[PDB]
């Protein structure tokens, strides 16, 4: 994945302040509740209801720190997203039956849960920075589908 | 919207599909499967090779409700009123999908209707299957609830006179992040700051705040604007989504208290409500 | 581009019986037709205000030839869709101002017309290539856009 001197240091630097469980648990939380079809991979988790339940259902908020989490460790390695992705991109198609679609729409509530969460600073050069970042993970993980 | 002479275009190309229907629809998902491979994540409990019984009852299944639909064209939500409730509550797809099947669709009926899949009937084909796929998804997340309608009331009364202000913050938050939507003002200084980006942003704003006074008469109050865009401006309906998703997030950064997980679905529906009646009138 | 050998015949084996000239202004035109908002960028090639008129014009028949018969050299070019299409990508961004998304519209047109000229012998599979070939197409006429 290909970025300005601009771009990366914008995303790492703004990365260095996200708690990963708090924000991952929030991004992951506001999927469901506001693309509520998104449910339908997660039926083992509890009543999801509304959005008070789901915010506060503890097997969403750590199911979210692991997707985050991983996240994570893909800014480690953004000028090879997909070699890194790889064995989740499988997993994902062959064992979970995930429509990729949903990658993009996750993209999209991390990206409104950062602005959330850091106000002024997420500013329109950064947003679109962190675009480009989740738009390359989707297509990453998105790879291995056949 | 479907016009009599779209419906008599629908009716006349089913009328020929006939009894083939079935056969028609089986070709139609196998062939979807095999361009467009994500669709198969929805159908893992199924043998999907070639002939298969699964298939060729899936196939037959769409056939007879799409039947029903052109039956029932001048009353189609009331028609599929049972399969909106099935898709939005048990199976749950992903309205992208839909565009898909409906793209295999009309493939299928050009290799087999050479004499009647005309430009006209084409275009009516395509407008009707569109309308099916809104009635088949229009309950995922359905009409403005008088909570949503609240949700937005209270947010946007917060916004007040930053409504101008948010609204620059908000293109030029899209313009930065999706770069084809500047292909529509190359007469514009798209440069941080530009008068020309501010005067836009107030004006979108501006016709937001009506459409948020008006919640229960938009296509009325935002009539002249939909004429406008469907005739002249002729922006591509995709681009409505960017710009939405551009508004959500200059909101939370200007509303940490306010942009809550329930406001925030609120909102979503909210701008995909505007955005359907401004690309209502484009067809 | 990557498809595999049998997709890339296929692909070829199919265009060589085809007439760039009527294909091109019949894609052209139903695309028009199907999608009037795409007339935007034609208010100079006359009369369109009706179906007739628009398959009719020959402004839009030979707007059709050029733009297929472009099409077709990159056919000879499958590897290299991106390194052809560049200067063509730089073109419809900075002078013409043509959306990206209108390429996309323009090959499943493409896709229809072609089933509607060749009828059974248009098969899944051959859809299925024809399929990414027009995605790359319109990848490669999107790639420079700034
Ligand atoms: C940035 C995007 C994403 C990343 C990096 C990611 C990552 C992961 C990881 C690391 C696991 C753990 C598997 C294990 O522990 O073996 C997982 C599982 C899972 N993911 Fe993803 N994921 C993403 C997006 C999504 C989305 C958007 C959905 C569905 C809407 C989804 C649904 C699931 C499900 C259902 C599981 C399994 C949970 C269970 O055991 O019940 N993922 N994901
Ligand atoms: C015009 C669009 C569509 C129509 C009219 C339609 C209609 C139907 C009908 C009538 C059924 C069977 C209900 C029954 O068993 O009584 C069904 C089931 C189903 N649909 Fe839809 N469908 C459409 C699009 C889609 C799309 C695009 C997908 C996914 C890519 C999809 C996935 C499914 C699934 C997973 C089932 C259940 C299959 C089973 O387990 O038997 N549908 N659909
Ligand atoms: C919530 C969605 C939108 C609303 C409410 C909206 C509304 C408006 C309004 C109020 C005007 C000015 C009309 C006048 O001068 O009387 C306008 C103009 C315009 N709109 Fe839209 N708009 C929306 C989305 C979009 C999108 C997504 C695009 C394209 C990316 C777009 C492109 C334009 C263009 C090109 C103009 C004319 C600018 C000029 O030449 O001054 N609009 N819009
Ligand atoms: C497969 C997709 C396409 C290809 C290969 C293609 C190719 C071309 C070529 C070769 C030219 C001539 C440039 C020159 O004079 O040097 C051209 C011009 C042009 N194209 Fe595209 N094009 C495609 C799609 C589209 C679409 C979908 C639209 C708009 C709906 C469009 C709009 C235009 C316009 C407005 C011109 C200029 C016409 C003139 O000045 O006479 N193109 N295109």
């Amino acid at each position: 994945m290909h970025l300005t001197p601009e771009e990366k240091s914008a995303v790492t630097a703004l990365w260095g302040k996200v708690n990963v469980d708090e924000v991952g648990g929030e991004a992951l939380g506001r999927l469901l509740v506001v693309y509520p079809w998104t449910q339908r991979f997660f039926e083992s988790f509890g009543d999801l209801s509304t959005p008070d339940a789901v915010m506060g259902n503890p097997k969403v908020k750590a199911h979210g720190k692991k997707v985050l989490g991983a996240f994570s460790d893909g800014l480690a390695h953004l000028d090879n997203l997909k070699g890194t992705f790889a064995t989740l991109s499988e997993l994902h198609c062959d064992k979970l039956h995930v429509d990729p679609e949903n990658f993009r729409l996750l993209g999209n509530v991390l990206v409104c849960v950062l602005a959330h969460h850091f106000g002024k600073e997420f500013t329109p050069p950064v947003q679109a920075a962190y675009q480009k970042v989740v738009a390359g993970v989707a297509n990453a993980l998105a790879h291995k589908y056949h | 919207m479907l016009s009599p002479a779209d419906k008599t275009n629908v009716k006349a190309a089913w009328g020929k599909v006939g009894a083939h229907a079935g056969e028609y629809g089986a070709e139609a998902w196998e062939r979807m499967f095999l361009s467009f491979p994500t669709t198969k994540t929805y159908f893992p409990h199924f043998d999907l090779s070639h002939g298969s019984a699964q298939v060729k009852g899936q196939g037959k299944k769409v056939a007879d409700a799409l039947t029903n639909a052109v039956a029932h064209v001048d009353d189609m939500p009331n028609a599929l009123s049972a399969l909106s409730d099935l898709h939005a509550h048990k199976l749950r797809v992903d309205p992208v999908n839909f565009k898909l099947l409906s793209h295999c669709l009309l493939v299928t009926l050009a290799a087999h209707l050479p004499a009647e899949f005309t430009p006209a009937v084409h275009a009516s084909l395509d407008k009707f299957l569109a309308s099916v796929s809104t009635v088949l998804t229009s309950k995922y997340r359905g009409v403005l609830s008088p909570a949503d309608k609240t949700n937005v009331k209270a947010a946007w009364g917060k916004v007040g006179a930053h409504a101008g202000e948010y609204g620059a913050e908000a293109w030029e938050r899209m313009f930065l992040s999706f770069p084809t939507t500047k292909t529509y003002f190359p007469h514009f200084d798209l440069s941080h700051g530009s008068a020309q980006v501010k005067g836009q942003g107030k004006k979108v704003a501006d016709a937001l705040t009506n459409a948020v006074a008006h919640v229960d008469d938009m296509p009325n109050a935002l009539s002249a604007l939909s004429d406008l865009h469907a005739h002249k401006l002729r922006v591509d309906p995709v681009n409505f989504k960017l710009l939405s998703h551009c508004l959500l997030v200059t909101l939370a950064a200007h509303l940490p208290a306010e942009f809550t997980p329930a406001v925030h679905a609120s909102l979503d529906k909210f701008l995909a409500s505007v955005s359907t009646v401004l690309t209502s009138k484009y067809r």
